[PDB]
């Protein structure tokens, strides 16, 4: 198994929590996609 | 049970899970997600372009990929994963099977804001079985930044926040003929968690 | 590398008993494990297993010696939604060959109950691997673990124990040859252990 | 996975039984100590 990580994944791991385009929610998806079976 | 297929390669099993030693005779597996082998429902169709930008778009990235094709090896899984949980050992298992022998390579980009962060390749080879070949990829470890986010996940106090957190996390998995470079499989993820798991499969189309 | 021929290394070997409590949740519980040698010699061990054409006594005779081992185990019995008893296997092997795993459980040296399976080889760093992966238990093993639990003192089922073997024989099946030949004999463990012996014909 | 299993299994799994419920062995053959203490 070969994993490559990115020099900076420590502070893009943080970067993904920080923030808490066009919402998934407002896509053109099906309605299945926002309901769980 | 054929959803996650193409005319080369069928995904029978996918899951990712944490499983706990209480001692040398007792263990505890939890299932984060679990693709496996009742009826099957039709796939409805998504449109590609509606989730170009949540995944690489440089050369070699998701719309490249799409354009050469086959369209029929092209998926898109929503899971709701089940993170309720407490020597310890993150994994993932997969297996696949073919009519035919090839040495394959299994790609795995994990990815936040359509940016790669970690990628994952596994080279996997054949073995004969009841007329068709089979390609496991059995307890493979779920690298430090996936254990680190499911961690973090967890110390939110509410699902909202991490589906907020969600929207920005995909995972790109590409499973190719190493001596061809076919696209053999080619799966994009997305996440909410569960409120078991659960997952919708979509057929991925131009 | 201990169970070893001169073709076929067993790597693993475990029988587990799983237990799913829902469809995210399984408790997995190991009954006798193998994973990552004095002499026994094979006349004392004659009697516990079938003798017929093709019996260990002819099976040894025919060779080669050294594919063929004794295991002792000491059983976990300390055990409990859908339940899964099983048992898995590794092989390995610088040969691609179709292997044969026959299992022979025997009562007092006869053959109640014989599972067959055929593997074929992947390859892996240049030699090649085998597996029987989740093989199901048969109904007449489950039901035994099950009498055997019940019994109220350890020495009981030590006791019923001695006339237990399984014969497990791992065949080339274009060559015939045998590239192991493994006897099993059991007590309850008092975590499950096990000795490895080399069978030899003195 | 082919299992052949005997007419009488489940008579022949009580048979086992019978001799302790109703009351050489290997400890007097020639086996090395360790053949019976655990690791
Ligand atoms: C909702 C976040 C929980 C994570 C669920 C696990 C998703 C499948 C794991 C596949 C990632 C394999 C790549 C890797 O760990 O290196
Ligand atoms: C003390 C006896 C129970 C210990 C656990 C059983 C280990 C035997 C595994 C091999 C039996 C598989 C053959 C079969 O049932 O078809």
């Amino acid at each position: 198994q070969i994993v490559h990580v990115r020099g900076d994944s420590e502070t893009d791991l943080e970067a993904l929590f920080n923030a808490v385009t066009v919402p998934m929610r407002l896509r053109k998806l099906p309605d299945s996609f926002f309901k769980p079976p | 049970g054929r959803s996650v297929a193409s005319s080369k390669l069928w995904m029978l099993e996918f899951s990712a899970f944490l499983e706990q030693q209480q001692d040398p005779d007792t263990y505890n597996k939890h299932l984060f997600v679990h693709i496996g082998q009742y009826s099957d429902p039709y796939l409805e169709a998504v449109d590609i372009r509606q989730i170009y930008d949540k995944f690489p778009e440089k050369k070699g990235g998701l719309k490249d990929l799409f354009e050469r094709g086959p369209s029929n090896a092209f998926f898109l899984v929503k899971f709701w994963a089940d993170l309720n949980t407490n020597s310890s050992f993150y994994g993932v298992s997969s297996q696949y099977e073919s009519p035919e022998n090839m040495i394959i390579t299994c790609s795995t980009k994990v990815c936040s804001f359509g940016k790669q962060v970690v990628e994952k390749v596994e080279t996997e080879y054949a073995r004969y079985e009841n007329g068709h070949y089979s390609y496991r990829i059995h307890r493979s470890p779920l690298c430090e930044y996936m254990i680190n986010f499911i961690h973090k996940l967890k110390h939110l106090p509410e699902k909202y926040m991490m589906n907020s957190v969600l929207e920005n996390f995909t995972i790109l998995q590409v499973v190719t003929n190493r001596d061809t470079q076919e696209t053999l499989l080619c799966i994009a993820y997305v996440f909410e968690v569960s409120a078991g798991a659960q997952h919708h499969i979509y057929r991925l189309v131009k």
